DNA sequence: CAAGTACTTACGCCTGGTCATT
RNA sequence: AAAGACCAGGC
């Protein structure tokens, strides 16, 4: 009834069930669906009603209605909007939002009239692709292909103005928790901070600090090891001693304050630690005087006592710790939580608690598209209400009437969401600089693996310029949640991370059932318990708010786990943690937690019996899925901070069984340890043998590999579309690749790689590519480039039009050839367009005409594939032209293995020149033997061995990381069984001379992938081209015919050479040369009319003593810019 | 995407051996036996048929530009 | 030039055969690692 | 050593001298409460902090799955073989590596160091 | 070379067109440089102040005109100024 | 004459796409 | 088309 020695198929059966039900882009879709179904409604309803005044007006928004996406044309007729139409026409895949409004007008006539404005349109929310609201939801593959969408396309991206935008999950410190940190040299020794948000209902966060004021005293009060706890409240300019804060809540007696702070007075150490804080506040002894003490230190002290007291009470109740409560009588709960913070602080001060780890991932929450679009939507709805209230108020002074449809500006919601998703700056347009940037990037569609990696990405908001190493290091808590390998090199290393395969981000659940169950199933609330009984009882936290105490904690955890396993009161994404050593229990239903599914271990055996695998093997025509497996109490989601109280077995067959015992209390087991690796790192064959940096380099390189990025590339007119000719699925595969759909959309091809030093053209990292293979279609690719042009009417008589310019009708012209354009100004497909040739004929009627047609990029020489005409959003004519250029692999192109072995094609020998085996297998790619040994990439070698054994045998070998049944010796024996050397070597013959090579070369079929970096997209030459308008120096860039930069390090190098003349040529003659006339009496440049030869210097009436100075135009601009700052840089030549 | 005629490493035609490969695999044989029955002795040729992905079937599911 | 054109005759490689040792050396390496583990276990026990 | 509270206002009692009687009196400052004292020790500054860790340890840590357990060391009270052992896990651990054992089975809760 | 009284800006040197380019927009419009816009603001506030001084003003409108003019001169010279609002273009973007 | 504060600086080069404003 | 910002990437 168990799974021994059959485990390898069982774990992969359950993993396949997971990825069949959940999918790879589930976090995005679920976050957005929760946003639309729940967050939008909650935000609109929770917004305060509009109250206007004299008659009274009340406006209330009741319920939302998000329709499916539609496109309102010029005529205004609704029409369903397929996503491909959004991409092609540069539209926005958005769906309108209607809200029912009730307007109650009170005219003081004892009869108020209620008018209902039904289904009021207020904006258009962009709809995530393949969300529950997309028109692509629930459609079969045939239906999607009828809609020209690729069934493999994950979804999870919005479409804004035609582009595809992916919302990156943004990290944030976990709110509603107490974290005790220690600053390095601050005036505070230990600081407990709590970021408090009222169930994300309102406000971003209103944090609270409780610090301990170092060791240095305040003159005559601190004479011990460091004391005087102080509290930094929100909206208070300076710090407030904590005892004053406690007394401000109505707890006058120091015994009551201590009871809230210290839970057992039988521990004198904590009392000795808190006594000087009491001594500080001995002076203040009443509630009102304490509130005044707080208030007088606020943003602006009140003139009178009453105003100061009211402001202090408002700060204490509303903003200081709002998650515990914001409704009046909640002062006792706030006192208990503030005492908890001080108690954590005192624990850290005495040393009984570890200071909370900074980068501990249980302290981090990921905002997916749900919370982020909620954060923007709350602001935009606040703005819509503000504008409607402004309109009503300015219309009610007249006292005539008021209309909601006129008053509501739909542009607010529509354009705010559109801008935030498009530009990436998260917030209002007016506050772009203060806004977060880098969220909502463009979904890169070079390779399928790149699309998946972009849809599953996490972004630490910390600035990339930080020099501190700690926030970039791989924390231990990332195990199974974030790929240990995938992280971009450069200054964004460790801060842009990618999800592990099994990671799921909690979507959110309202914690009403958990509170109800706890109240019904024993538990004592903080109001109805004597403070002396709290020392020996556990503290139950739900979403961080302290809900009460419990006497029998073990039974509570057992019962709660039972409920979560059977999924009745507790949903599967809710985490429950029992901090045993600290007598705490934390239950989290908060959205943003990162969890992974782990098998449940009871006693010393899995709950995953043979029946479950039996029903999953019959997954079809049995309606057994992952959700049935989870609902049967077999698998359980474990988030990062419950993983601390979980003892995990890596594999069952080796750890559960009795041996010399290491741990006999396992609580969960891992499905397969290969799910720690993320999407782009799971393509690595035998990754456990490589050096880890090589795995990171491959993770970076796989997104840059080349292949069929989506099966409907024919319909999508996208810029920079590389499509490989003959992709091949790897012969040394990893099982994870079955779920990334890498077999269906391969990016690469298997090459008979020889690790040999043939002619020295493979030295350093370069490779020698067989010219004959590249001749027969090896690694050949197509480079589709799309050009978009838009007719427009800008001025009154200023009109753009697509029409072929005649030789003499347009004043502005270029030396290009216009003969390829048809009557419509658009080249028909099939026309072989070379560089500088005109693509889309276009001209503007000047107030006769001025050409604005689109040329090609330099040195492309492509052939037109597809030319499309439509109407854009504004109804003008819109053209998109795609040119394909077959890019045969030449000797500048870049090729990379699946192990970080990268290199340019050094030279392309022909087949006869290539070395050959006794059979006739000449290597397609020869890589350098020197690449391997230092960087210790061994997945490459074992992958060549496994490729040879697999190609001979006929199956596709398994390269799953931790398999323990695929050793090198096993592969070697299987290879020797086929007539080859066990180590993969082969006796090779020199193609030039015919002789055997005295050293046997290691030849094997290795999966090599072509990269987007091609030399024809990197080669630039400059000789007297264009200049900038301002600097009069060569432009910036390859596209602008610009010039290479002679930076400061170059001039330092030249000075070291002692090369004055070459330095002068580079920084004077090669760049901007200029001549100015300078007066001799004053160094200020002089007016110089050269044709009249009348050189005059106003300011001294000088006309004869003038000298010509050759200086760079940059120096002339520097001098004039100084002169506009009143500095006079006189250039005296005497 | 479509079956590469003329195996890259050596040159033997493996462009007519894909439909036969599919039929042979569908009927009885293991992949190695099907490759042998097609006379692909050299493992470079076997890497063509064995590791190919017939994306042209996915491409053909889409409607044409013109009927 | 001359050394590369001789290397055309001689040749150079890298492969699995160069990263595998004799079974005796695998045994010696495993025994050394296990002896080190037993030493570190003894040191942990001594510190405890 | 600890803090003694007043009986009327429950605010802290500060030490004082009774000049006429020559005796240590804990006097209140929120009110006029005065109490005879018996400890004769206002302040204690244990800088060496030679604190035994057994008082802090809570017996519920016995039912922690993640902690290791030995059958070699039995409990001194009930003789139960299994015992969950762990290091200090707190301050002063940078120069202390002694193990602390908590006995298993419900209701024993014995704890000792070896 | 430098007297103290010269340091107080009594005449503001308007930089020539080269320092502040006027890019031609398709032969139809002309987009101005950031210094040109700041100079436009300086000219507006200076003309308003000169007109108010001619009229008589109210000795506090003169104060706000002088404050605005001094701000514009300084922000043309230095926009990084702490404790002062950063100059913005027509949209929200700090001036160079 | 100390204690307080604010200011300035933080690799080089290169490639592409996107967007708002002109 | 222009310089400004951002993003991704290469060494
Ligand atoms: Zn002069
Ligand atoms: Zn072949
Ligand atoms: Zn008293
Ligand atoms: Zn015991």
């Amino acid at each position: 009834e168990i799974t021994p020695d059959l485990w390898q198929e069982a774990c992969w059966i359950v993993i396949s069930s997971y990825f069949d039900e959940k999918g790879l882009v589930r976090q995005q879709l679920d976050s957005f669906d929760e946003f639309i179904q729940m967050s939008v409604q909650r935000i609109v309803e929770d917004a305060p009603p509009i109250d206007l005044q004299p008659p009274r007006y009340l406006l209330k928004f009741e319920q939302i209605y998000l329709s499916k996406p539609t496109h309102w044309e010029r005529d205004g007729a609704p029409s369903p909007m397929m996503p491909n139409e959004a991409r092609l026409r540069n539209l926005t895949y958005s769906a309108p939002l209607y809200v029912d409004i009730t307007k109650t007008v009170i005219k003081e006539g004892e009869e108020q009239l209620q008018t209902q404005h039904q289904k009021t349109f207020i904006g258009k929310i962009p709809i995530m692709l393949r969300s529950t609201y997309c028109l692509l939801n629930g459609l079969t593959d045939r239906d999607l292909c009828e809609l020209n969408e690729c069934p493999l396309d994950p979804g999870g991206y919005f479409i804004i103005n035609g582009s595809e935008k992916v919302l990156i999950a943004q990290e944030k410190m976990a709110t509603n928790t107490v974290y005790v940190f220690a600053k390095k040299d601050s005036k505070y020794a230990y600081t407990g901070e709590c970021r408090s948000c009222l169930e994300n209902s309102s406000r971003p966060t209103s944090t609270i600090w409780v610090s301990m004021l170092a060791r240095g005293g305040q003159g005559a009060k601190k004479s011990a090891i460091g004391q005087r706890i102080v509290a930094t409240l929100p909206y208070i300019k300076q710090e407030v001693p904590i005892i004053i804060v406690f007394r401000a809540l109505g707890f006058v007696s120091d015994r009551d304050i201590l009871e809230h702070i210290i839970y057992d007075f039988e521990d004198p150490e904590m009392m000795e630690m808190v006594k000087p804080s009491l001594d500080e506040a001995f002076v203040i002894q009443e509630q009102n005087v304490a509130l005044n003490f707080i208030g007088s230190r606020g943003a602006k002290p009140g003139v009178t006592k009453e105003k100061r007291i009211k402001y202090a009470k408002e700060v204490l109740q509303k903003e200081m710790l709002p998650h515990v409560g914001v409704s009046d009588f909640c002062e006792t709960k706030k006192a208990y939580f503030l005492g908890y913070m001080v108690h954590r602080l005192l624990l850290a001060a005495l040393g009984r608690r570890e200071l909370d780890d900074r980068d501990h991932y249980g302290n981090k929450r990921l905002d997916l598209a749900g919370p982020l679009l909620a954060f923007l939507f709350r602001g935009m709805f606040k703005n819509l209400l503000k504008e409607v209230r402004i309109y009503a108020q300015k219309f009610i002074d007249r006292g005539k009437d008021f209309n909601l449809e006129l008053a509501i500006k739909t542009r607010i919601i529509s354009d705010g969401l559109k801008y935030s998703l498009a530009t990436g700056n998260w917030g209002d347009q007016k506050k772009a600089h203060q806004a977060r940037a880098g969220v909502s990037q463009v979904l890169n569609r070079l390779t399928f693996a790149s699309t998946l990696s972009h849809l599953r990405r996490l972004n630490s908001p910390i600035g990339r310029d930080g020099k501190l190493a700690k926030p970039r290091q791989l924390h231990n808590t990332l195990w199974g949640m974030v790929c240990p390998a995938e992280t971009p090199e450069g200054h964004a290393v460790g801060l842009v991370k990618n999800l592990a395969l099994m990671a799921y981000i909690s979507v959110g659940s309202q914690p009403s059932p958990i509170l109800e169950f706890l109240e019904e199933w024993s538990m004592e609330n903080l109001e109805e318990i004597s403070p002396a009984a709290i020392a020996d009882a556990t503290k139950i936290f739900v979403n961080g708010c302290w809900v009460g105490i419990h006497k029998d904690p073990e039974q509570l955890m057992n019962t709660l786990r039972k409920l979560r396993r059977q999924m009745d009161i507790i949903v599967s994404e809710v985490s429950m943690i029992r901090d045993i050593r600290e007598r705490e229990i934390r239950i989290y239903t908060d959205a943003g937690r990162i969890c992974r599914p782990l098998l449940i271990v009871e006693k010393q055996k899995l709950l995953l019996k043979k029946r479950h695998i039996d029903q999953l093997k019959e997954r079809e025509y049995n309606n057994y899925s992952w959700q049935d497996l989870v609902a049967s109490g077999v698998v359980e989601y474990i988030d990062t901070l419950e993983e601390e109280t979980v003892m995990l077995a890596m594999t069952p067959d080796d750890l559960q069984e009795k041996e010399v015992a290491y741990c006999s209390t396992y609580t969960h087991c891992e499905i397969h340890p290969s799910m720690i690796l993320g999407v782009c790192a799971s393509i690595i064959p035998f990754p456990d043998h490589n050096q880890s940096p090589r795995n990171t380099y491959q993770s970076a390189m796989g997104k840059q590999a080349m292949g069929v990025y989506i099966t409907n590339f024919h319909v999508r007119m996208d810029t920079l579309a590389h499509v490989l000719y003959y992709p091949q699925k790897p012969l040394v595969t990893t099982r994870s690749m079955e779920y990334l759909r890498f077999r269906e959309l391969p990016a690469g091809i298997n090459s008979i790689v020889a690790i040999a030093s043939y002619t020295g053209y493979n030295q350093e990292d370069s490779v020698i590519m067989n010219r004959s293979a590249v001749d027969r279609g090896f690694f050949r690719s197509v480079f589709y480039r799309s050009y978009k042009e838009q007719e427009s009417k800008k001025g009154f008589d200023q009109e753009e039009v697509f029409e072929k310019p005649t030789r003499e009708t347009c004043q502005g012209m270029r030396h290009a050839i216009y003969d390829k354009l048809d009557d419509d100004g658009l080249i028909a497909p099939g026309v072989r367009v070379s560089g500088d040739d005109v693509i889309i004929g276009k001209t503007v009627t000047l107030p006769t005409k001025r050409d604005c047609s689109t040329f090609l990029r330099t040195s492309e020489t492509g052939i037109v594939d597809q030319v499309m005409v439509t109407l854009n959003q504004e109804g003008y004519k819109f053209c998109k032209i795609r040119v394909r250029s077959v890019r045969i692999p030449q000797i500048g192109d870049k090729f990379a293995s699946r192990h970080g072995q990268k290199g340019t094609c050094g030279i392309q020998y022909r087949q006869e020149d290539m070395p050959f085996t006794c059979e006739g297998i000449t290597p397609d790619i020869i890589i350098n033997p020197h690449a391997i040994p230092s960087r210790m990439t061994i997945g490459h070698l074992i992958e060549c061995l496994q490729g040879k054994v697999s190609a001979n045998k006929g199956e596709i070998g398994d390269a799953t990381p931790f398999n323990d049944a695929v050793n090198v010796q096993k592969i070697s024996n299987l290879l020797s069984d086929y007539g080859y050397h066990l180590r993969g070597n082969e006796v090779l013959y020199n193609g030039f001379t015919g002789r055997k090579i005295t050293s046997q070369i290691f030849i094997g079929p290795t999966y090599y992938q072509r990269l987007k970096h091609m030399v024809d997209d990197k080669i630039h030459s400059r000789a007297r081209g264009p200049i900038q308008i301002l600097n009069r120096q060569p432009m910036e860039g390859r596209s602008r015919d610009g010039g290479l930069r002679f930076g400061e390090m170059e001039r330092d190098c030249q000075i070291a050479h002692g090369a004055a003349q070459f330095l002068r040529e580079r920084l004077f003659e090669a760049s901007d040369p200029y001549q100015v006339h300078v007066c001799n009496l004053c160094g200020i440049m002089a007016i110089a009319n050269t044709r009249t030869h009348t050189y005059e210097c106003r300011g001294c009436r000088n006309k004869t003593q003038i000298s010509l100075v050759r200086m760079p135009y940059a120096c002339k601009l520097l001098f004039q810019e100084l002169m506009s700052m009143s500095i006079a840089p006189r250039m005296m030549s005497v | 995407m479509i079956i590469p005629v003329r195996c890259f490493t050596c040159g033997k035609i493996v462009g007519n051996k894909w439909e036969a490969y599919l039929g042979l695999l569908q009927a009885e044989y293991t992949e190695g036996d099907a490759l042998d029955a097609l006379g692909l002795k050299r493992y470079c040729c076997r890497r063509m048929l064995l590791a190919h992905v017939d994306l042209i079937e996915k491409l053909l599911n889409y409607a044409p530009l013109e009927k | 030039t001359v050394i590369n054109n001789w290397l055309l005759i001689e040749g150079h490689t890298i492969g699995i055969g160069d990263s595998i040792a004799d079974s005796k050396t695998y045994q010696d390496i495993q025994n050394t690692i296990k002896k080190a583990k037993q030493d570190v276990i003894e040191v942990i026990e001594k510190a405890h | 050593v600890g803090i003694r509270f007043c009986q009327e206002c429950n605010n802290m009692l500060y030490p004082k001298e009774d000049k006429e009687n020559r005796i240590l009196l804990y006097a209140c400052r929120n009110c006029d409460y005065q109490q005879e004292a018996d400890n004769s020790c206002i302040y204690v500054n244990k800088i060496t902090h030679e604190v035994d860790e057994l008082t802090q340890i809570i017996a519920d840590v016995s039912q922690d799955p993640t902690l290791p357990r030995t059958e070699d060391h039995p409990c001194q009270k009930c003789g139960h073989k299994e015992a969950v052992f762990f290091q200090s896990h707190s301050a002063r651990a940078e120069d202390a590596m002694r193990l602390y054992y908590v006995c298993t089975a419900p209701h024993c809760g014995h704890r000792w160091t070896e | 070379y430098a007297r103290p009284e010269w340091m107080i800006v009594t005449v503001l040197p308007v930089p020539p067109l080269s320092v502040r380019p006027a890019v031609v927009m398709q032969g139809s419009a002309r987009n101005q440089d950031d210094l040109t816009h700041k100079l436009a603001d300086i000219v507006k506030i200076n003309n308003q102040l000169r007109r108010n001084e001619q009229n008589g003003a109210a000795a506090h409108v003169i104060a706000e005109d002088v404050k605005l003019l001094q701000f514009h001169v300084a922000t043309m010279v230095d926009n990084e100024l702490p404790g002062l609002p950063r100059a913005m273009q027509k949209s929200g973007r700090p001036l160079k």
